[PDB]
């Protein structure tokens, strides 16, 4: 309507986010955990404006989520570097 | 769903259902209508029927139909500078 | 014994704070269940208004009389 | 003046940038401090303190063990700042021309955009909610409940049990 | 020696003690009768909404 | 014209007041400044707080003998410190080898190395005498900044 | 028991000057405390002793105000 | 849309300040006749362009409430106001002692 | 307001930065160094990756820490619904993070 | 506005007075005479390192940072002096709509002072002491949201202004008798003056976002480091202490309420001079392997006791 | 409960007049029916349509958990 333009427009810039990758993996883990909070504020204000008080432990729930795939992302990170030496997306062996 | 619940239920997922207290939805008197009218199935699958209900369902949580009305008032009492004022408050 | 004494004092032995964390959180299971409170509870649980009354239409009804202070319904009046 | 959300929603894409434009983990780290944060107050103005709150709890205790792995395994070899790579700024320059030549459209008239819908003024219509509710009042007031989605507890209760396990076959 | 240690504390006595009465003390001007009114949620704030509104006009919270 | 002239003094009085040394455990003299610390004779929080770190501190205490092989280690220490600083070389091995001074390792009175202000001249560096290298120094700082 | 310990600090801002003499052993002296003084010494030096209190101490003895320019 | 009329329902309408109302919880007991009838329309008919007309018995009898209060026993009244007042919203929490004074007069 | 009470405490926090910043000024000579704190040429120049020993309980605080937020409601949700109903879903959400510390007591890791 | 102005420059100095407590009891603690020859007894020395550390004292860093690392003392009172808010005290500013919340979450945001500044010098020698801040912190911010849920659902809602209401005969400490001595070890999560403490003081290590501060930047730390300590000493006098509340008369509470947070307020310098450090790697194991377990079944425990007797809010 | 309505009827009767006399010569605007299809429920609503002048008033109005007094 006028204030989900905006946090629209911030899904736009991560999602692009994840999509780009130079250098380091690190950046990828930062997208998502980004992109998991702008749903969040999407989430957030379309439940309480026109009020759901059941649905409004959903987002409660994508929130725990959230963190879920970017806690196993991240300890993925971890046995690459152990591997090798340090995580790169410009260090592959696989065709 | 591609297969089916039987017995036990794990709903509360649709608007306007079984409240957490008693505390009612902001578009509940729109949403009564919408269950009425696509309860048989001869209805949302012709698409045609339920055009009415359905449209004005779209004016309560998006608000569009009343954006575009009250931004042409606030647009006027702009325009009207210095010439036709009027201040009741 | 064999397990219920012979054991027990193993663990009061080397790490003693073991004994805490199976005993202590083990009654939060059990006394709820069998103690003859835990249904008064629920009572003023549902007894307490969140909302506000709601009248309805009455056509040959009992229990139901009028907001005074009269016998109607059932009314709360466990403990004071 | 009479705006509350629509400063800070400039400010949640302003942190946005230094994801798209890596500015690395600790540049990029503080995104998700200053955009999150203010991000939180997005979520107060319109209601429920909580779960507005709720971001704080997650966001900035799960970036510690990001932080964790900033001065560790891959990234420590230069800063590398988002003010000195001729790759990273061109990005970052086209990345506020998104954000910053869209709220020159928002000043007078309703704002030109890629979506179908305008988007207009709206400063008393930012809020669109009645009073209605006064005793346990919002719909965030009483948000989180184990009752009606008891199925729902289960599986979570479930999820945070496998990845314990499973991260431990991983390392 | 305690005649030492006693102005050490009695100097803390003195810096911690301000916030309390500094919050409470300042309710005498800024409101009619030495309370500010406490909002939590709406049903409150409702209250002092029409407060403000009946007859107090420029006041927030005013009686009669 | 009064105002000024006392103002000056007020920023003095900061040093007068209090002075954060630095352990330099650095010989036997090092011992005797863990001396100030000890109850008998102390400067704790009558002017003196021990904190270490050569960037947070005001005041370095050379506690001993320096080689040739810590020439280049102290002198950085002294430009890590804050511009208002003031050297303290305590000891005869600070002040040129209590024996030493004709061998070939030690560094000959610290001024070599860093330049010093205040000179303590005490090998075993009785604490009674050590009061005087934190009293002096405070008293030693008198003026300035006059223009 | 506390009586005393109270009538005991009155008793040694009475005993040592006064109400300004007081104060001039609080503010120029570190410690203050009240006994037996020698007197007679160069320039102006007070040097008092005789005093319990703990092992190798012998009171304040107080330097003196001006003692060559 | 069809608006109300500008003349409006109920002359001299509401009390002239608030907490005065949450004081007083003797409003439920008397005077709910024409109360509920009022909410049995509401909740039956959402429209409040239907239900007005029973509102303005509301307001009506909401005037005569407190009428009865300030000629009988007016004293204990007040000071039981100036309590609630001087506090947060305790509402019924430390203003127990000046209760005692209140109602027993009413009982009269 | 919300917005002007903590503001106020961080402009005012900013300008005591400025105070320390402009007003002591003499000179500054090449004297200032990388590592500092015990002296010497670091021998570690730049950065270098370091990592491990607590990569695994570092990740599992990750995935506690949503528990715990799930956690949150029992002191504010348990005033309308059921005791009785959620006595068997409040507990299971405790007893199961238990079971997951368990599996932790076998081999926790090089920490 | 002018209470958030008088809560700031009073509070101030409460952080600057506590220099002379930190040296006069710890000095007492430890046989030695603390402040005696700046004022009458030391009282002008605390207000002396203002003018000692501000106005002459001018360190930058050498290799530094970017806009970050100065950016960190701003981190470091902005969000620590911010916690004086959500206080109930006898009278908060600005009762929040759950209080404790914003306690706890401006805490976590408050440790980010010490994350900061180990990207304050980028040689690495900085960073072992930020390294070793993050353990020292992180494992510890689990139990301290868990025994607040039990204290939390025994008496009220998230709202302090609940708390000092519900104290009206008894104190909190005698129910919450294993939680209560959790809470002098959960304290100290936060980098301060402390035995179990984080990574900020000497003895073993290189001092923790002081050896890559200046003087300007690392005393701008310790007025933000020492207020930790003061702010979690009243944090704990609400959930576990009241005595009375008395709304009329806000005299009786102020003397009352100061006089148990001062005796809390000595028992962490208490704490600092008796015991050493607990190392790195078995801080970890004090709590997770050993505290958590026992915190989770107090925790199971808390959530059957209202619905065994009724405690409803 | 009442006395919401009676600020809501108000506050509507006001917008009728403000309707009438910005609108006249050129442009198209009926006010009748309003916005909704149904016309039969009637939601009120009063939020966004609430208070379309003086911003002092309206700022107090849509904020409850901002400033929060
Ligand atoms: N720009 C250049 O590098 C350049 C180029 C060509 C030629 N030169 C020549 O080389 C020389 C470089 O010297 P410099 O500029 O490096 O010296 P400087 O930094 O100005 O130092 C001179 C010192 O003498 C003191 N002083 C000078 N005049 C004084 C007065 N009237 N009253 C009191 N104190 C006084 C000052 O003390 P206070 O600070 O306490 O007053 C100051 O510390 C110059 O004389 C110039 O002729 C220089
Ligand atoms: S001067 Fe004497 S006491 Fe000091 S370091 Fe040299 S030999 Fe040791």
């Amino acid at each position: 309507s006028m204030v989900y333009m905006n946090i629209m427009m911030a899904f736009t810039v991560s999602l692009v986010g994840l999509l780009m990758y130079r250098s380091h993996l690190m950046s990828s883990l930062l997208c998502l955990e980004g992109m998991m909070l702008s749903l969040f504020v999407m989430a957030a204000l379309t439940i309480l404006n026109s009020h759901f008080t059941l649905a409004s432990m959903m987002p409660i729930i994508l929130l725990v989520f959230a963190a879920c795939e970017a806690a196993l992302g991240l300890s993925l990170l971890v046995m690459v570097s152990n591997t090798y030496g340090t995580d790169y997306v410009q260090n592959l062996n696989l065709l | 769903q591609k297969r089916l619940g039987v017995d036990l239920d794990r709903w509360m997922t649709i608007q306007s259902a079984e409240q957490p207290h008693k505390i009612p939805s902001r578009c509940h008197a729109f949403e009564k209508e919408w269950i009425e009218c696509a309860h048989g199935i001869g209805s949302i699958r012709a698409e045609k029927e339920c055009k009415i209900e359905f449209e004005d369902f779209r004016e309560c949580l998006l608000r569009q139909k009343t954006m575009k009305r009250l931004h042409a008032i606030r647009r006027q009492r702009e325009k009207l500078i210095k010439e036709g004022k009027y201040t009741p408050p | 014994a064999e397990r219920v004494a012979a054991f027990l004092k193993n663990v009061w032995a080397k790490e003693p704070v073991l004994v805490a964390s199976f005993a202590i959180a083990g009654l939060a299971v059990i006394l709820p269940t069998l103690s003859p409170y835990t249904k008064y509870s629920l009572m003023i649980n549902x007894x307490x208004x969140x909302x506000x009354x709601x009248x309805x239409x009455x056509x040959x009804x009992x229990x139901x009389x009028x907001x005074x202070x009269x016998x109607x319904x059932x009314x709360x009046x466990x403990x004071x | 003046m009479l705006y509350i959300v629509f400063i800070l929603s400039v400010i949640f894409v302003m942190g946005f940038v230094g994801f798209s434009s890596k500015p690395s983990p600790i540049y990029g780290g503080l995104g998700l401090i200053v955009s999150g944060g203010v991000g939180c107050g997005i979520v107060l103005n319109f209601g429920g303190s909580f779960l507005g709150l709720m971001v704080f709890l997650i966001y900035l205790g799960g970036m510690m063990v990001v932080f964790g792995y900033t001065t560790a395994m891959a990234t420590e070899q230069y800063p590398e700042i988002w003010l000195s790579n001729k790759a990273v700024l061109g990005a970052f320059v086209t990345g506020l021309l998104m954000e910053f030549f869209m709220v020159y459209y928002v000043l007078k008239d309703k704002e030109v955009e890629v979506v179908f819908e305008f988007n207009g003024l709206g400063d008393w219509v930012i809020y669109d909610t009645g009073d209605s509710g006064f005793f346990s009042e919002e719909a965030m007031g009483i948000a989180a409940l184990y009752s009606y989605g008891t199925w729902l507890v289960i599986v979570t209760g479930w999820s945070l049990l496998i990845g314990v396990v499973v991260i431990m076959e991983i390392t | 020696m305690w005649f030492e240690v006693l102005p050490g504390i009695a100097v803390m006595g003195v810096c911690l003690f301000i916030p309390g009465m500094a919050t409470a003390r300042i309710h005498r001007f800024s409101n009619g009768g030495k309370e500010k009114r406490v909002a939590h949620y709406p049903y409150q704030w409702y209250l002092m909404e029409r407060d403000r509104r009946v007859s107090g006009v420029n006041r927030s919270y005013v009686s009669k | 014209e009064y105002v000024v002239a006392k103002l000056d003094d007020l920023i003095n009085w900061a040093r007068r007041s209090s002075l954060w040394p630095m352990t330099f455990g650095l010989a036997c003299c090092a011992v005797e400044m863990m001396h100030m610390a000890a109850p008998r004779y102390d400067m704790d929080r009558f002017g003196v707080v021990f904190r270490a770190s050569p960037r947070q501190s005001d005041v370095m205490i050379v506690a001993g003998t320096l080689t040739n092989k810590m020439a280049p280690a102290l002198r950085k220490v002294y430009d890590q410190m804050p511009e208002p600083r003031y050297v303290v070389s305590m000891g005869s091995c600070a002040n040129g080898g209590g024996y030493y001074h004709y061998s070939y390792s030690v560094v000959r009175g610290c001024d070599r190395i860093v330049p010093v202000d205040i000179y303590v001249p005490g090998c075993p560096p009785t604490a009674e005498a050590l009061l005087y290298g934190i009293l002096q120094l405070q008293k030693k700082i008198k003026r300035e900044k006059r223009l | 028991e506390l009586l005393q310990v109270l009538k005991r600090g009155l008793q040694q801002v009475s005993g040592h000057g006064g109400l300004r003499g007081y104060l001039r052993v609080l503010f120029r002296a570190n410690d203050v405390r009240v006994g037996t003084l020698v007197g007679e010494d160069k320039y102006g030096n007070k040097y008092y002793e005789d005093n319990k209190q703990f092992f190798g101490r012998h009171r304040w003895v107080i330097y003196t105000t001006e003692m060559n320019g | 849309e069809l608006p109300s009329l500008e003349d409006l329902k109920v002359q001299e309408v509401k009390v002239s300040s608030s907490v005065l109302k949450a004081a007083a919880h003797h409003y439920g007991a008397q005077c709910d006749k024409p109360n509920k009838e009022f909410m049995l329309c509401r909740w039956e008919e959402k429209d409040p362009r239907r239900c007005l007309e029973e509102g303005k018995l509301v307001n009506q009898c909401a005037l005569e409430f407190f009428r009865q209060i300030k000629r009988h026993c007016a004293e204990p009244f007040t000071e039981y106001w100036t309590c609630i007042d001087y506090s947060g919203l305790q509402l019924f929490r430390r203003c127990r002692k000046q209760q005692a004074q209140f109602d027993e007069c009413v009982l009269d | 307001n919300l917005m002007l009470a903590l503001l106020t405490n961080f402009t005012l926090a900013t300008l005591l930065v400025i105070i320390a910043f402009w007003l002591p000024q003499l000179n500054v000579y090449s004297e200032k160094t990388s590592p500092y704190e015990c002296g010497f040429d670091p021998m570690g120049s730049a950065r270098l990756p370091f990592s491990m020993k607590f990569f695994l309980v570092a990740i599992t605080f990750l995935l506690f820490d949503l528990e715990i937020a799930l956690l949150l409601p029992l002191p504010w949700a348990s005033q309308t619904a059921n005791l009785n109903t959620m006595l068997t879903m409040a507990l299971f959400l405790i007893i199961l993070l238990a079971v997951s510390l368990a599996y932790e007591w076998t081999q926790k890791g090089l920490e | 506005m002018i209470n958030i102005l008088m809560l700031i420059i009073p509070i101030l100095l409460a952080v600057a007075f506590l220099t002379l407590v930190e040296r006069k009891v710890l000095g007492y603690m430890q046989l030695r005479k603390g402040p005696n020859v700046v004022g009458p007894y030391g009282l002008l020395q605390p207000i002396a390192d203002a003018i000692k550390l501000f106005i002459k004292e001018p360190l930058r860093p050498a290799t530094s940072s970017a806009s970050m690392f100065i950016l960190a003392p701003i981190m470091a009172l902005g969000l620590a002096l911010t916690m004086w808010i959500p206080l109930p005290m006898p009278y908060p500013l600005i009762n929040m709509n759950l209080g404790v919340l914003f306690m706890l979450a401006m805490s976590s945001l408050a440790v980010y002072s010490i994350l900061w500044s180990g990207w304050a010098s980028n040689s690495k020698y900085a960073l072992i002491g930020a390294l070793r801040a993050v353990a020292q912190t992180i494992s510890y911010e689990v139990t301290l949201a868990i025994i607040l849920l039990s204290v939390l659902l025994m008496s009220g809602s998230f709202t302090l202004s609940t708390l000092i209401t519900t104290q009206e005969q008894m104190w909190l400490i005698l129910p919450a008798w294993p939680l209560a001595m959790m809470w002098f070890i959960s304290t100290l999560a936060e980098t301060n003056r402390a035995p179990f403490d984080l990574t900020e003081g000497e003895s073993e290590l290189v001092s923790g976002f002081n050896v890559e501060y200046a003087a300007g930047p690392f005393a701008l730390f310790f007025m933000a480091e020492y207020a930790n300590i003061i702010m979690m000493n009243i944090f704990t006098a609400i959930l576990f202490l009241g005595t009375s509340h008395n709304p009329h008369m806000p005299e009786l509470y102020t003397i009352n309420f100061t006089i148990k947070s001062l005796l809390l307020t000595m028992s962490f310098l208490w704490i600092r001079a008796s015991y050493p450090r607990f190392r790195y790697d078995q801080l970890m194991h004090l709590l997770w392997k050993n505290f958590l377990p026992l915190t989770l079944a107090l925790c199971m425990w808390h959530v059957s006791l209202p619905i065994l007797t009724s405690g409803i809010p | 409960l009442q006395a919401e309505k009676d600020r809501r009827v108000l506050q509507m009767l006001r917008e009728n007049l403000e309707e009438e006399a910005t609108v006249m010569k050129d442009x198209x605007x009926x006010x009748x029916x309003x916005x909704x299809x149904x016309x039969x429920x009637x939601x009120x609503x009063x939020x966004x349509x609430x208070x379309x002048x003086x911003x002092x008033x309206x700022x107090x109005x849509x904020x409850x958990x901002x400033x929060x007094x």
